[PDB]
RNA sequence: GAGUGGUGGCCACUAUUAUUGGGCCUAAAGCGGCCGUAGCCGGGCCCGUAAGUCCCUGGCGAAAUCCCACGGCUCAACCGUGGG
RNA sequence: GGUGGGGUAACGGCCCACCAAGCCGAAGAUCGGUACGGGCCGUGAGAGCGGGAGCCCGGAGAUGGACACUGAGACACGGGUCC
């Protein structure tokens, strides 16, 4: 269920088990990463650039080709903007609920009686709190960095 | 050198007359493994051990901890949080009865 | 701790007035001439024991158990209790009649040494009955299979002598 | 959350047999459940089972026969000895040979039986009778 | 008087209570302050098992070795310091480890004069 | 024992290794110092009295042994609290009998009877080995005697060796090495009394003592601690075993 | 309510932890440990006791019975404190006066306190004089000392 | 039945302490609500390790006490020799 | 806890001189209550619950509190000194 309201809301994405791309696509992988580098360069986020991807040049997603270096993984859109070095320096989530945060803290400042948004901010924090310990644990964020509100 | 272990010694030699690799102290006993969490004194450290006791009432497994002080010599010098094998010897001080005889694996 | 303390060798009724154990009781005390209760479930309490040992084996397996198996049916054939050819099955088939049957009273009983239950007990406690050349004056003891045919009046006793007048009373049955 | 998968299956199986259900799809597959379903077809508590691919954990597919009283798991994991099969089996089963215990051991996953005459112990994961 | 058989304290801190009375095997004795006299004195003590050791209270003489290996009985002048107490050189008081000064130069006592009743001393360079 | 040593020994608490009844009195013969120790000795009052039965009581026990009819390893010993132990001779020159003194196959002593010739050796397993002052050696044997050996021959003698030794004389005349191939008679532990050739040996660190594997003679390997197994000859026994 | 918990195969600490909290709940485990009976017992925990006679007493039964109970009223030796106790028997008051020693038990009530239409009353009588009252009431011995 | 009753204590009765194995809408019992630190419980596959776990084997856990067969006191209670 | 000593039959904060700030604790320290420990014993289908005088093995005491002589061993129940 929801991590705080305790609904149960189930849509989602159905996809179907294939392995090889379809017949119909017609791109190679060097075409899909010049297209993912170029798309990066204009400022989209990695969930945006899958969207367009899908949506306007018919490519269902880029986990169906190999990594051509590695032959045990396949291919993930961060991992083509690391091998290029476009790749972010802190994890995209966490930097979205942070900025979400931060907007929200200028609105309880003019109105301090608003006592139900500010539930929400705490919410809010509890998910960054959360996240920070996720990314400490696996190395992707170094052991000092701290998230302090009036920074 | 060997004193009875069958490990390696460590690189570099002391003074110390209480180290076994390069003093007059003996070991004998009983032989523990465990990880450093605290080195404050000097030459002192302390180890500590995890195991688990069976509750025959209740059939489960309850965990439990055992913490011992241990002589740290200059030539080894363990810090907090590394792997640690240490032995019995004769009584040090009011607290010491083991001496750190090998680091196995740093922090 | 504590040092030993020794303990009762039988066992006591769960209820003292049950109707029908009551009834039962005094059918077996009646028939066999015993002098109270005790001595009744004194005999009880041996048969539980040989049950108790024969549900017990029957669900182990090993060494030791097979060695006290064998041992069990030995010794119940010895008593006289089994045929020679009885398997582990059959001693959860025993009654309290046949363990009563062993009694030197009874065996006293149906020789023909007496007339009676209470003439054969008070044969045996006077001293009259001798059992493998040795005088035995204990009315419950247990007989052996293997000496049954050597029980006789003692060799001083004056029934050992064919014109004594009570002797020839109980011939006369 | 979802804490273990095989006591999912065995509870759904056990409920879809009292109802007459004829077949039955467990749907996070594990190479342990596929285990004791083998187990279970062995000694004829189940028809014939498959695995069917999705591009998740798969899906298994069985067949019943409505043979089956009652089947669950144990928890926690209790080990056992090469020698202590008994007082397990008075506190699972109706009778002194009816139905299985389910044990792995350091030699695969089987039932008491074959076990106990192999002479090796392990733990306990579920009973079925 | 000097017992030494355990402390009454626990390495938490808190207290003991004593649980029977001070056995005859655990006493210890007054130390020896072996000084520098002119006339030297010792004694002689009874020990568990009946054993015997001698104590030197007044010390006049030393022996003193080289590195080659001889060694000279010599007389002692004074102690230059000893590391063991703040007011031992001024008291002139000879333990192990001390500094003496005698008429062919400086030592360092290698000996315990209140066990054995003898000082011996290496030559300093 | 508050303030010294203990001079008396319970019947219930007597050693395990013993043919006594421990209910029948209250106390029992607590034994002298000497050779052996109490896991492998008993009393010589006991085999007086109670194994062979040459007397009733204790104290028509004392006149015999007064008197000098009891010989171990051939000197005369008169203390009935004197222990005899494992592979000690115990011989009646009046009554002309020999025993050797044995575990049985449960860890209780038993005498065993011998032949005259027999009678004359005794087996001393090598306990230990040191130097002695003018630089000579001392071999401590495993009842507890010793024996000086010049410095030439230092190099026939290691522990657990088997030295067969002339009584009461003390003269060498044989030595048994212990190696592969050698025949072994088990004194203590679970595989008490029985007796093979020997098949391996083991060794561990921090010392923990070493093990021995054995064959017996239907083809059985089993093993036992280094120090239980008394070499007893080459490839057949020495002295005579039950 | 959910399962019954905890069920973990490494949680006996907890588990023999709630047990020992929900056993002091019990009343007959409490006042064991904590000996709550000793501290209030007249008797100190004996099965009888002995005891002086101070006065006569009457004593009106429950509702809804009618009649009254002969009683005394007993200093006890061993502590000084005064108890009533219950004489039992037809007639059984007569035996007994003023300035008389008694040993006195307790009278067999439910939980080892009252019992019948006389709450109030723990203890009866056993003896006087040292001689039983049971044959004083039926006959078979005559009271001493006149 | 040479015993048989009275008072007080502990176990059983009692699944009225519940691991095996109890309850919490109306009968005693779900914090007024929520967020979260230690602890407990934790999804699928592949490779390694061998701490837990399982099997085999050495050294120990005195005697008395417990169970079984056989033997000595008339049988037994008791005591001895063996196996557990 | 470290360094240097003393003392002891012997290792040791056992005790001193100097140098540091360590050591234990909600997985219950510290303090208070009650109690000699065990082999064992009572009860129960078992899981358990309760007890630990008598026989054996270990500890402690000799009116309460302190302290010495002799001896291989005692700070000694039928040996000594003080309150
Ligand atoms: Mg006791
Ligand atoms: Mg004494
Ligand atoms: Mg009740
Ligand atoms: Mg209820
Ligand atoms: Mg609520
Ligand atoms: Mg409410
Ligand atoms: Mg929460
Ligand atoms: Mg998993
Ligand atoms: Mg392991
Ligand atoms: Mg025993
Ligand atoms: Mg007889
Ligand atoms: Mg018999
Ligand atoms: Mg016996
Ligand atoms: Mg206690
Ligand atoms: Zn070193």
């Amino acid at each position: 269920a929801r991590m705080h309201a305790r609904k149960r809301g189930k849509s989602g994405s159905k996809r179907p088990p294939r392995t090889a791309p379809p017949i119909w696509l017609e791109y190679t992988v060097e075409d899909i990463e010049n297209l993912v580098v170029k798309l990066r360069k204009e400022g989209y986020s990695t969930a945006m650039i899958g969207t367009i991807l899908r949506d306007q040049y018919g490519i269902p997603t880029v986990k169906l080709f190999r990594d051509p270096d590695n032959p045990n993984r396949k291919l993930t859109i961060t991992r083509i903007l690391e091998k290029h070095g476009l790749a972010p320096e802190i994890p995209e989530d966490l930097m979205f609920l942070i900025k979400r945060a931060v907007n929200l803290r200028k609105h309880l400042e003019q109105h301090p009686k608003d006592l139900h948004s500010m539930r929400g901010l705490q919410l809010i924090e509890s998910k960054i709190r959360r996240l920070v310990k996720y990314y400490k644990r696996k190395g992707k964020l170094p052991k000092d960095w701290r998230y302090d509100p009036e920074q | 050198r060997d004193i009875g272990l069958r490990i390696q010694p460590p690189a570099e030699k002391c003074d110390d007359p209480k180290c076994p690799w390069h003093g007059h102290l003996k070991i004998h006993g009983r032989v523990f493994e465990g990880i450093v969490v605290s080195d404050k004194p000097r030459k002192t450290v302390t180890v500590e051990r995890q195991y688990y006791h069976y509750l025959k009432k209740y059939e489960r497994y309850e965990l439990r901890r055992s913490r011992i002080h241990a002589h740290n010599p200059p030539c080894i010098n363990a810090k907090v949080g590394d792997r640690v094998l240490i032995a019995e010897t004769r009584p040090l001080s009011k607290t010491k009865h083991f001496v750190v005889v090998a680091v196995l694996e740093r922090a | 701790g504590d040092p030993k303390r020794q303990r009762k060798k039988y066992e006591t009724p769960p209820h003292p007035w049950i109707k029908e154990r009551l009834d039962r009781e005094r059918v077996l005390m009646d028939k066999y001439e015993l002098k109270n209760k005790k001595e009744l479930w004194k005999h009880e309490t041996q048969l539980k024991n040989f049950r108790r040992r024969a549900r017990r084996l029957l669900a182990a397996r090993g060494k030791q158990a097979e060695i006290e198996r064998e041992q069990l049916l030995a010794r119940l054939k010895r008593l006289g209790l089994l045929p020679e050819d009885a398997v582990l099955d059959d001693v959860l088939s025993l009654t309290i009649e046949d363990i009563l049957e062993r009694r030197l009273q009874t065996i006293v009983y149906k020789k023909g040494l007496a007339r009676t239950m209470r003439q054969a007990r008070q044969l045996i406690v006077h001293g009259h009955i001798e059992v493998n050349g040795q005088i035995i004056r204990s009315p419950s003891y247990l007989v052996l299979k293997e000496e049954e045919d050597t029980i006789t009046y003692a060799r001083t006793s004056p029934f050992a002598n064919p014109q004594h007048p009570e002797r020839m009373m109980i011939e006369k049955a | 959350t979802l804490l273990d998968p095989l006591a999912n299956a065995l509870s759904h199986i056990t409920n879809s047999e009292r109802v007459g259900k004829r077949e039955v799809y467990i749907k996070p597959a594990s190479k342990l459940i596929g285990e004791v379903l083998r187990v279970m077809q062995k000694y004829g508590y189940i028809g014939e089972f498959e695995f069917i691919d999705d591009g998740r954990a798969g899906v298994y597919r069985v067949q019943l026969l409505g043979k089956i009283n009652k089947a669950g798991a144990i928890k926690p994991r209790f080990p056992v000895k090469a020698r202590d099969y008994e007082r397990w089996e008075k506190r699972f089963l109706p009778a002194f040979e009816f139905g299985i215990l389910i044990v792995s051991t350091s030699q695969g996953v089987m039932s008491h039986k074959e076990a106990r005459e192999k002479g090796i112990g392990g733990r306990l994961i579920a009973y079925v009778y | 008087a000097i017992w030494q058989g355990r402390s009454l304290r626990k390495p938490s801190g808190g207290r003991i209570v004593l649980a029977r009375k001070k056995r005859k095997r655990e006493l210890g004795r007054e130390p020896s302050n072996t000084r520098v006299a002119e006339q030297d004195k010792r004694k002689i003590i009874r020990t568990y098992g009946g054993n015997k050791k001698v104590r030197l209270t007044a010390a006049a003489y030393a022996n003193v070795f080289d590195k080659s290996g001889k060694g000279r009985k010599v007389r002692i002048i004074r102690v230059i310091e000893n590391p063991a107490n703040r007011q031992f050189a001024r008291r002139n008081i000879i333990t192990k480890g001390a500094i003496i000064e005698t008429e062919i130069g400086k030592a360092k006592v290698t000996s315990r004069p209140g066990q054995d009743g003898v000082v011996n001393a290496i030559l300093l360079e | 024992a508050r303030k010294g040593p203990k001079r008396h020994l319970k019947r219930l608490a007597a050693p395990t290794s013993w043919y006594i009844e421990r209910k029948a009195y209250k106390w029992a013969v607590r034994p002298r110092p000497g050779p052996h120790n109490m896991r492998t000795s008993i009393p010589l009052l006991y085999i007086v009295r109670d194994y062979l039965g040459y007397a009733k009581t204790a104290r028509e026990a004392r006149k015999i042994l007064n008197e000098g009819k009891f010989l171990v390893d051939g000197r005369v010993r008169k203390d009935y609290k004197f222990p005899v132990g494992i592979m000690d001779v115990v011989s009646i020159p009046e009554t002309g009998e020999h025993y050797r003194v044995l575990p049985n196959r449960i860890g209780k002593l038993i005498l065993h009877p011998i032949s005259e010739e027999e009678a004359n050796i005794k087996p001393l397993r090598i306990r230990n080995k040191r130097m002695v002052k003018g630089a000579k050696i001392q071999l401590n044997f495993h009842d507890g005697t010793n024996h000086l050996i010049p410095l030439s021959e230092k190099d026939n003698y290691f522990t657990s060796y088997t030295v067969l030794m002339k009584v009461p004389e003390r003269e060498i005349l044989e030595v048994l090495p212990f190696e592969k191939g050698a025949y072994v008679f088990v004194t203590q532990g679970k595989n008490v009394a029985r007796k093979g050739r020997i098949v391996e040996i083991k060794k561990f660190p921090m010392g923990w003592p070493d093990v021995v594997t054995i064959e017996d003679e239907e083809g059985e390997l089993f093993d036992t601690l280094k120090e239980y197994a008394f070499v007893v000859g080459r490839d057949k026994p020495r002295i005579s075993l039950p | 309510p959910g399962k019954k918990a905890p069920n973990g195969e490494f949680a006996g600490r907890k588990l023999k932890l709630k047990r020992k909290k929900f056993r002091w709940s019990d009343i007959r485990y409490k006042r064991r440990v904590l000996r709550l009976k000793e501290k209030s017992d007249p008797l100190e925990g004996a099965p009888q006791a002995r005891g002086i006679v101070l006065e006569k007493i009457a004593v009106e039964a429950k509702q809804p019975n009618s009649g009254m109970r002969k009683a005394v009223r007993v200093q006890l030796i061993k502590n000084g404190k005064v108890v009533t106790a219950f004489c039992p028997g037809d007639g059984a008051i007569k035996f007994i006066d003023e300035h008389d020693e008694v040993i006195i038990e307790g009278i067999g009530g439910p939980k080892g306190g009252s019992m019948g239409d006389i709450p109030g009353i723990r203890y009866k009588v056993v003896k006087v004089n040292r001689v039983s009252l049971k044959e004083l009431v039926k006959g078979r011995k005559e009271k001493p000392r006149r």
